């Protein structure tokens, strides 16, 4: 699995448990897109989805502001993930590789159960946040994977 | 650089979070 394959399944697998029972229009598509082939019901994801959100709880408000200054002084959206990416990753730990999903996954949340929040702005997101994710692969692959790294280490 | 501070403020939790999981 690629880091975007796994923050997609994570993000499902988040929608999942939050959400209304409708996956949001744009996770379909990056699912359609990606050829997302991991389940977001796989133990592996399920174990990330446990980590990730024990960080959301750990730095709740941080994260709302943030996500809440980068979403109303971005232009564009998706171009700006990138920008954020760089500035974390620079250089690479595993504490900054597992804030940047959470960060990912909670701004993911907070577009997809927001029903006033329009689709284009849905849409760039989720597009950014994977395509800046992928940022992360050479580095994951050195530790021998996503799975690896959880089941283990 | 509002983007300059989202990336400082992530990298600081990035470090919280290591040491968080050495204990």
């Amino acid at each position: 699995y690629s880091t975007r394959e796994i923050l997609l399944a994570l993000c499902i697998r988040d929608s999942r448990v939050h959400g209304n029972g409708t996956l949001h229009p744009v996770l379909e598509l990056a699912a359609r897109e990606t050829p997302l082939r991991l389940s977001p019901e796989d133990t592996v994801v399920l174990r990330y989805h446990v980590l990730l959100e024990e960080i959301i709880e750990r730095n709740s408000e941080t994260f709302t502001e943030t996500w809440n200054r980068f979403i109303t002084h971005t232009e564009h959206v998706d171009l700006d993930f990138n920008s954020v990416f760089l500035e974390i990753f620079h250089r690479p730990s595993l504490g900054r590789a597992l804030a940047w999903m959470a960060w990912c996954m909670h701004a993911c949340r907070t577009l997809c159960c927001n029903q006033s929040t329009p689709y284009y702005v849905v849409d760039l997101s989720v597009r950014g946040m994977l395509e800046a994710s992928e940022g992360l692969d050479g580095w994951i692959h050195q530790q021998g994977g996503w799975s690896t790294l959880i089941e283990d280490n | 650089s509002t983007m300059g501070q989202v990336g400082r403020q992530l990298a600081i939790i990035g470090d919280d979070i290591n040491r968080r999981y050495d204990s």
